[PDB]
Parts: structure tokens; sequence; C-alpha cells
């Protein structure tokens, strides 16, 4: 099994900007190497074969060199379209072997999120279930850790993340937590919180309701 | 030099068997090697093995061998896939490629799950009810089954301000959440709805979101 | 693109 060592593996970009990404390999892979691109839900796309060679249709602006261990792709000068995640593969032996792949993502100002907590609903609360939901939306960059405190303690299972991708106007990124409980226990406590680790921020951003109504 | 052309989506039973087929256009079949690669979030990409049609010899990662089998079919020019004894962690996407070229992959979701219809909670503001100039509205959609739901807010009418996070797993069902972002003097004067289909179900709903208390 | 193997 021949390791291949991408670096790096997501970088913060700039449309116009130049780019390298690279794959050291652990032995020798004599140029047998592809350079392909993943976009969100779609069938890989490969830009290189053997090293340097362009595929049929690519842009002029990617090229690659190398030989012996360390491969290399440059993007001359960044466009909107190029975003997604780069891959290498090397073909000298079996098994064929990828990189980790290597995320690009459009730069801009930090912005910290915007949270919203929300109660159950009255129809979900009139079949036994009780979620709470905590949208964090709207931030920069991508990291973001989330807490669950019930009244006091914080609560690990039962909570569900989901990240939306890179916004393409604004380039924020956005993510919704649900905390699931039954009714039962969620009308066993009285104070839900929520609570967010940003960047943006020394102390983390906090969000709470009370059952009795606040 | 064309393509690679794979067979649809499938949806299969644990301990199931599934075929599946990657037809090679426009080039000489017997020529290349079809390789066959497996994606899914938690392990990356991983070779899974490979088939030379000329020469009827293949290859194959130590991982899958005993249980993926690699054959191709001269006639036809289609390789073909075979996964037995499917668990949960067969869940992926499979790709044939030429190295080169890519198919566009099949969806294997193996699962026991029945197909569900979701339930659909509208979300809105805590009690209080900020002051501030915009107000944030929800939509949960949970337990459905399977994936493909379709949600808009308003028909389609309020397009700006919304963010619908991708699906997730929990219990064996899917679980969705949605939400938009309006001024003020919007909410609740005029009306907001949280509109959902799961057309495997053929569930059409419409929730509206009214204040609390 | 190799081939045999």
């Amino acid at each position: 099994d021949i390791k291949m060592t991408q670096s790096p593996s997501s970088m913060y970009t700039s449309l116009g900007e130049r780019v390298t990404i690279t794959c050291k390999a652990s032995q020798d892979i004599n140029s047998f190497l592809t350079w392909f691109l993943q976009k969100p839900g779609k069938s890989p796309k490969t830009l290189i074969y053997r090293a340097n060679r362009l595929m049929i249709g690519v842009p002029s602006r990617f090229s690659g060199s190398g030989s012996g261990q360390t491969y290399s792709l440059t993007i001359s000068s960044l466009e909107y379209e190029d975003m997604g995640i780069y891959y290498c593969l090397q073909y000298d032996d079996f098994p064929l072997t990828f990189g980790a792949g290597t995320k690009l993502d459009l730069k801009r100002a930090d912005a910290a999120p915007t949270v919203s907590i929300f109660p159950p609903s009255s129809e979900q609360l009139t079949s036994g279930g009780a979620s709470v939901v905590c949208f964090l939306n709207n931030f920069y960059p991508k990291e973001i850790n989330v807490k669950w405190k019930i009244d006091g303690s914080e609560r690990q299972n039962g909570v569900l993340d989901s990240w939306t991708e890179q916004d393409s106007k604004d380039s924020t990124y956005s993510m919704s937590s649900t905390l699931t409980l039954t009714k039962d226990e969620y009308e066993r406590h009285n104070s839900y919180t929520c609570e967010a680790t940003h960047k943006t921020s020394t102390s983390p951003i906090v969000k709470s309701f009370n059952r009795n109504e606040c | 030099q064309d393509q690679l052309q794979q067979s649809g989506a499938e949806l299969v039973r644990p301990g199931a068997s599934v075929k599946l087929s990657c037809k090679a256009l426009g080039y000489i079949f017997t020529d290349y090697e079809i390789h066959w690669v497996k994606q899914t979030p938690v392990h990356g990409l991983e070779w899974i093995g490979g088939i030379h049609p000329g020469s009827s010899g293949t290859a194959y990662n130590q991982k899958f061998k005993g249980k993926a089998t690699l054959t191709a079919d001269k006639s036809s020019t289609t390789a073909f896939m075979e996964l037995s004894s499917l668990t949960s962690e067969d869940s992926a996407v499979y790709y044939c490629t030429r190295k080169d070229y890519w198919g566009q992959g099949t969806l294997v979701t193996v699962s026991a799950a029945k197909t569900t219809a979701p339930s659909v909670y509208p979300l809105v503001p805590v009690c209080g009810g900020t002051t501030g100039s915009s107000v944030t509205l929800g939509c949960l959609v949970k337990g459905y089954f399977p994936e493909p739901v379709t949600l808009t807010w308003n028909s389609g009418s309020l397009s700006s301000g919304v963010h619908t996070f991708p699906a997730l797993l929990q219990s064996g069902l899917y679980t969705l959440s949605s939400s938009v972002t309006v001024t003020s003097n919007t909410w609740p004067s005029q009306t907001i709805t949280c509109n959902v289909a799961h057309p495997a179900s053929s569930t059409k709903v419409d929730k509206k979101i009214e204040p609390r208390v | 693109l190799k081939g045999p193997l």
C-alpha cells in the first residue's frame, strides 16, 4: 500500500489567486498520477493525468508538475467554478491509492453567527416528542462548536448537527442543531440552552429559554 | 474517450445482494481496465478492484476480496460489480473509472426502513418574540424514508433568507430542517407557510407558522 | 494508462 500525502487539506482562497496543491508518495510513483476535482454531489472530473498531461476540455489554467515522490497542481488564477475538492491518485502500483482531498473555499472577513432557539411545537408535544432547535446562521469561518445545556448540565446524545455549504453570494456558512428528547423528559426540565463557540469571540454565544415561559 | 454509464440508485435490505453495472461507450472496451471505487464520508475514496475486459483478469483490494465480484461482458461492453452480504457499512457511492474518465456513480443505501411519510413541525420564535429588525422562522421535517424530500417557503415565493440543511439519519429515518429570516414587519402580518412534499409516499404538506402563546 | 497489472 503506497501512501499518498496531500497537503494542504483545506485552503482559504481569493478569486484571481494562484493556488498550489501537493501530493507526496511514500515511494517513487514514476509519474503515474492523476488530478481530479469533485463538486458537491457530483461525479469526479479528471484534470491532469500522467503527472502533467492536460485532459481534453480542461482550461489551460491548470498545470501539474513533479517526478519521483513530490507532485503538484497549480491553478494560475482561481475562478468561481474551480471550487470543490481536489484529489490525487497514484496508479503506479496496486492497490490504487488516493489523497485525503484538498478543500478550497472563498476567504472573507470573519462573521459571528446569528443564533436562534426554538421550543418544541405544540403538534410535536401532542405526539410524545420534543425537539429543541438551534440555528447558527451566516458565519465565518466554518469552525464552530455547539453544546447543549439542560437546567445547567451538558447533554451529549440525541443532538443532531447539520452544515450548509459555503453560500455563493455572501460566502458565509450555516448550521442547525436539533436536540431530541421525549415529552416526559422535556416536561421534567425547565431551562434549555444553546451555546456556540466561535473564533469571533472569547466567551461562547448563548441562547436560552425557560419552559415556564422565561 | 467518451463515457462510462452507471446503473441507477439502489435501496437494499441488510444481507441481500447487489449487482452494479458500468456501460462503456465510444472507446475500445477491450483495451482498458475498468476500476471500481467506493466513496463514503468516513473512509474517503477507496479502491475495490479492477477488470481487464481483454484478458478477463482482475485485481482486488484485499479488503474486498470475498465480498465483491468483478465481471465484464464483451458483447454489451458492460462491466459489472457484485456486492454480497450487505450491511449498513456498504452504504455509499460506487463509481467505475478508467482512471481518466469516471461514471456518475450509483448510490447504494442498505436499510430495513419502510417507506414512511414525514412529520412536519412549524418552528415559531420563542415567546418573548425578539424586537430586533428581523425574525427567523423555521420548519422541521422529521422521520421520513426514503431520502428525497422537497421543501419550499411560500410555494417558492420566499427564496432569499432561506437555509435548508442537508438531511441526516436518526434512528434509521431521515430528518431535515429549514430556516428563513424575514424583517420584523413581514411576520406575523403576512402569513408564512412551509411546504413539504415527499414523492415516495406522495405526501403533500402545508404548515403555516403562527405566533406562539 | 497502465494496463497489465
